[PDB]
């Protein structure tokens, strides 16, 4: 059974950093690329960052340089270092597998509750 | 660079591309990129006309993928077409969680992922059946059908026929059948001995089991955790069929009596909050309760102990001292250079910068053997202090004057024990080698250092019992067969050392064989085989043999190899898996032959299909149990089967 | 054990129609698949049609596809086969068979997947 546990969201002031964590289960973690997705209020869901099975990363041009994704196969966990947070990153952040060809994670069936990131 | 030309790109599997073209043997994984990610592996054919490219992830079917190979670009789509299916002939436990029916699709390596198949618009249905065709309630929830393949915890033992049906949503169904076995995989333990927990000290989620720990990890001596720490087993010893062994981690279960104090996930424990909790460790049907305490006091270095704690060393010579560094709980503590201040005595027995107790080596946290060199002659005590000047321990050092008055041939295990005999017993089951050295002693009988063996020679006076060679400054004696052997160390034909080593090797063997009472076969259609002369307990794999009396007591079963080139090999099945492998002991061989006067045209040397009597078979089959089938004189016992099919009168 | 009594075979002409039934008696008829098989005098056993335990999927022999139609009635535990445009080349003893396995669908044409068999009704075109 798929389990996705997000944490690390906060009510931090502008310019601050947030260490986003994700404890995953039932998603063949080591055999899949993982990634962080975000959804603004009244806006579409987009892939912010992804890390393939060997640690090779990809980012949306909107978050390049400011975001760095990491994964740990031993703990089946995904991390997202949120450096220099701009208001335009207002969204609930979700962690999930990344399937090549999908891009927005629209084909996935199970999602967690996410972690709210609020930058004033 | 090399011309590599791709004529076709196809996604053949969720994680792999198949390229067609020329010179594909000259492509590296880095040359191929799918949706922005370079491939992780590439395996071209020998002619370079095709290549399998492994991607760093799974692909979503029916989605446009851009694949780039050097300057070439392709747009493809994965159309997952399930054409065939294979259900694995697996064996499961009658009471174990996390078990699922495995199956493979098409020619894929590795098991199909039902969750991935669901995301790939394919539904999966599992149907369990008893061999007689009736439904079998083996799936989760005591059920005969499943959509996941997960098995229930509490299955009635036996054999089952399971069908897996994979259907494309709004398309066709592909299905196949398979036979699974529900056995008692469980470790048949009678007792739990040593339970060794190890701290995941570097918080990396990895705690090695059955091998040396890695990183900062250390084996706990105590049953104390600090809040926030994590731990896991490094080993658990249980008594299985009369022998103590390191149990397979897959057979261990760990439960906490208070989840708010210590919580457990797959035998990995987390100290949640201060207080007490009992961990119940279960192996098979035997349990051990381990009472742990979770404190709020971080591990601090409190003790530095030396073995030996009183060192007598000759001036300018080096001797080993083993240092054990420990915390307030008596657990290993990794001490770096700054953790211990080695306060040297003013008599100068140890030189400035001559002793730094560093105990941070992976696999050996808290313990390190360091050489201590005798500096100025005299006596003094090194005091081990922390930053605040508290004394964590001490080492007394007596530096002695040097000369050489004696050279004694000694066991390396008894180095520096003046007058100890070099004679020893070497058991080949524990060790195959024994090491010696020529130890130098002062005129005051103080062990100095080993003699340089340049120019010396060593000889075994019985090459069949053991070999002996000079490796550096040691004599390495290698034991081959039981018996007593003299080892002689010489220089230019003068004796420098002699030692007698008794080599022993006890190995369980067949003492005698009790065959079944046999009668003359007067009728047709009677099958004759190994079971006619030896009492067998039938198995699906290698059968158990009764009546094979051994030279030693054992709870392990004697089996005979059922088929293949090694058919008839008798062995002690030390791991109990009904297959000859790992540390099983070969006990002998069962053979069959027909006597010289026999008239048995359908005779076969096969132990399981030796003869089926037919009209006018007349002869004698001789079944033998030998220690080795290649040495006819190694026969332990035999039993003949007399064949005389009656067909009278016969005008 | 479950027994299969088939009835509906006679002497039809070239291009006619014939309906044959198979009544079973034992356990739950709706949990096992049904299959119609035939054997011409002098030849080996050949599969003609199969119905899934749950209906909604029928299988037809490549030589008889389009002509015959297999159907089932779990209420009256009987196997049916509507033969349309019967030709002389399919003159054989039509035996009937019930699957051994509960809710299995794979290998509908293999003889190994059927434990119960009928004596077969003669259909001569
Ligand atoms: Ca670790
Ligand atoms: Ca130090
Ligand atoms: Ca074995």
């Amino acid at each position: 059974q798929v389990q996705l546990v997000e944490s690390g969201g906060g009510l931090v002031q502008p310019g601050g950093s947030l260490r986003l964590s994700c404890a995953a289960s039932g998603i063949a973690f080591s055999r899949n690329a993982v990634g962080w997705y975000r959804q603004a209020p009244g806006k579409q869901r987009e892939l912010v960052a992804r890390s393939n099975t060997v640690g090779a990363t990809n980012y949306a041009d909107s978050v390049k340089g400011r975001f760095t994704i990491s994964r740990d196969n031993d703990k089946s966990t995904v991390y997202l270092q949120m450096n220099s947070l701009k208001p335009e990153d207002t969204a609930v952040y979700y962690c999930n597998i990344y399937l090549y060809g999908d891009r927005t994670g629209s084909t996935l069936n199970s999602w967690g509750q996410g972690t709210q990131v609020t930058v004033s | 660079g090399q011309m590599a030309y791709v004529t076709d790109v196809k996604v053949s599997e969720p994680t792999k591309l198949t390229l067609t073209g020329t010179g594909l043997d000259k492509l590296s994984a880095d040359d191929v990129t799918l949706e922005g990610d370079k491939a992780v592996a590439i395996e071209a054919s020998t002619d370079g006309t095709s290549a399998v490219v492994t991607l760093g992830g799974k692909v979503a079917p029916n989605k446009d993928l851009t694949v780039k190979v050097k300057n070439q670009s392709f747009v493809t789509k994965f159309v997952y077409e399930v054409k065939k299916l294979a259900v694995e002939k697996l064996t499961f436990d009658d009471d174990r969680a996390g078990q699922a029916i495995a199956f493979k699709l098409n020619d894929e390596k590795g098991n199909a992922d039902v969750e991935y198949l669901n995301l790939a618009n394919h539904d999966v249905k599992f149907v369990a059946n008893n061999l007689d065709g009736s439904p079998a309630n083996i799936f989760e929830g005591g059920e005969a059908t499943s959509t996941t393949g997960k098995l229930a915890v509490g299955i009635k033992q036996g054999d089952y026929k399971v069908e897996v049906q994979v259907t494309k949503r709004g398309g066709l169904t592909v299905s196949n059948t398979g036979i699974i076995t529900v056995k008692n995989l469980d470790t048949p333990a009678s007792a739990i001995k040593n339970v060794v927990f190890a701290l995941d000290a570097d918080n990396d989620g990895v705690v090695n089991y059955g091998s040396k720990l890695s990183g900062k990890d250390f084996a706990l001596n105590s049953q104390n955790l600090v809040v926030g720490e994590k731990a896991s087993l490094n080993k658990l010893v249980a008594t299985i069929a009369g022998e103590d062994k390191v149990v397979d981690p897959g057979s261990i279960s760990i439960k906490s009596s208070n989840h708010g104090i210590i919580s457990v996930v797959n035998n990995y424990i987390t100290a949640e909050a201060a207080g007490e909790a009992t961990l119940t460790i279960k192996v098979g049907d035997v349990t051990k309760d381990v009472k742990f305490k979770v404190t709020t006091d971080s591990r601090k270095l409190v003790s530095v102990k030396a073995n030996p704690d009183k060192l007598q060393v000759v001036q300018n010579k080096t001797l080993p001292v083993t240092f054990v560094t420990t915390d307030q709980y008596g657990d290993p503590f990794g001490a770096n250079t700054a953790a211990i201040k080695e306060v040297l005595p003013k008599t100068g027995v140890v030189a400035e910068g001559g002793l730094d107790v560093v105990t941070t080596d992976s696999g050996s946290i808290g313990t390190k053997t360091i050489g201590v060199t005798g500096n100025d002659v005299g006596e003094g005590t090194v005091h081990f202090q922390n930053g605040n000047g508290a004394t964590l321990g001490s080492l007394y050092v007596n530096v002695t004057e040097g000369n050489v008055a004696f050279k004694n041939f000694e066991l390396v295990s008894k180095v520096g024990q003046y007058g100890q005999s070099p004679d020893t017993k070497l058991d080949l089951n524990v060790s195959t080698t024994v090491e010696y050295q020529l130890s130098k002693y002062t005129s005051d009988r103080v062990y100095s250092d080993p003699e340089n063996l340049e120019g010396y020679e060593v000889e075994s006076k019985n090459l069949a019992v053991a070999d002996a060679k000079i490796v550096g400054n040691k004599v390495v004696v290698t034991g081959k067969t039981p018996g007593k052997v003299d080892i002689h160390l010489t220089k230019n034909g003068a004796t420098a050392g002699k030692a007698t080593v008794e080599i022993v090797q006890e190995t369980i063997a067949i003492k005698s064989v009790n065959f079944k009472p046999v009668q003359t076969e007067n009728f047709v259609e009677k099958k004759i085989n190994i079971g006619t002369v030896l009492e067998l307990e039938k198995s699906n794999l290698d059968d158990i043999v009764k009546g094979i009396n051994l030279t030693k007591e054992t709870q392990h079963k004697v089996r005979v190899v059922k088929s293949g080139a090694e058919q008839g090999k008798l062995y002690l099945d030390r791991n109990g898996d009904a297959v000859f492998n790992a540390g099983d002991v070969k006990l002998g061989d069962v053979t069959v032959s027909q006597t010289s006067d026999s008239a048995l045209p359908n005779f076969k040397a096969d132990l399981y299909d030796t003869l089926t009597t037919k009209y006018l078979d007349k002869g004698t089959l001789v079944f033998k149990v030998l220690k080795d089938k290649d040495v006819i004189t190694s026969e332990i016992g035999s039993q003949a089967v007399h064949v005389n099919v009656l067909n009278n009168p016969n005008l | 054990q479950v027994q299969l009594v088939e009835s509906g075979g006679g002497l039809v002409q070239a291009g006619g129609s014939l309906r044959l039934s198979c009544v079973a008696s034992g356990g739950t008829f709706s949990n096992y698949g049904m299959g119609w098989f035939r054997q011409a005098p002098g030849k080996e056993r050949e599969f003609v049609a199969a119905v899934r335990w749950s209906g909604d999927s029928t299988y037809y022999s490549d030589s008889v596809k389009g002509r015959f139609t297999i159907s089932r009635d779990n209420a009256k535990n009987t196997v049916y086969l509507q033969m349309n445009g019967l030709k002389p080349e399919d003159t054989a003893v039509y035996y009937c068979a019930r699957r051994l396995n509960w809710r299995f669908i794979s290998n509908w044409d293999k003889e190994s997947e059927y434990a119960y068999w009928g004596q077969g009704t003669q259909v001569t075109v």
